[PDB]
């Protein structure tokens, strides 16, 4: 696989089963703080409909994108292994398109 | 909260 600015990560969650109001809010944050060990984050993308448990995100460059993808893929997340692989870049802004021009560093919402 | 590295029980 090519190396890209964007990766999704996967098995990060079972919609079915997230009770707590805001769930999603809270992964994001794991995942921007987690990714501020590498070089960041420009967007990302909880998906909360299917059940792989998907988080879609793009950092600001493909040497970004790398250090993430090889320091979060088969790790250890609430008792289960995630995956990241990377996502084309075409695919990613047809899914995704505001985050063509997207630039700024995500800041997470919780301290 | 934890969650990152957090092996199943």
């Amino acid at each position: 696989p090519l190396a890209t600015q964007c990766f999704q990560l996967s098995n990060m969650f079972n919609p079915q089963t997230e009770e707590e109001v805001g769930w999603d809010t809270e992964i994001k944050d794991d995942v921007i703080e987690e990714c501020n060990k590498h070089g960041g984050v420009i967007h990302i993308y909880v998906d909360k409909y299917s059940a792989q448990g998907n988080v879609y995100v793009k950092c600001p460059s493909i040497a970004a994108a790398i250090a993430a993808v090889n320091a979060l893929h088969g790790r250890w997340f609430a008792g289960k292994m995630i995956t990241a692989a990377y996502v084309p870049l075409p695919t990613y802004h047809n899914l995704f398109p505001d985050s063509m021009t997207a630039t700024q560093l995500l800041v997470p919402s919780r301290r | 909260r934890k969650y990152w590295d957090v092996p199943p029980p």
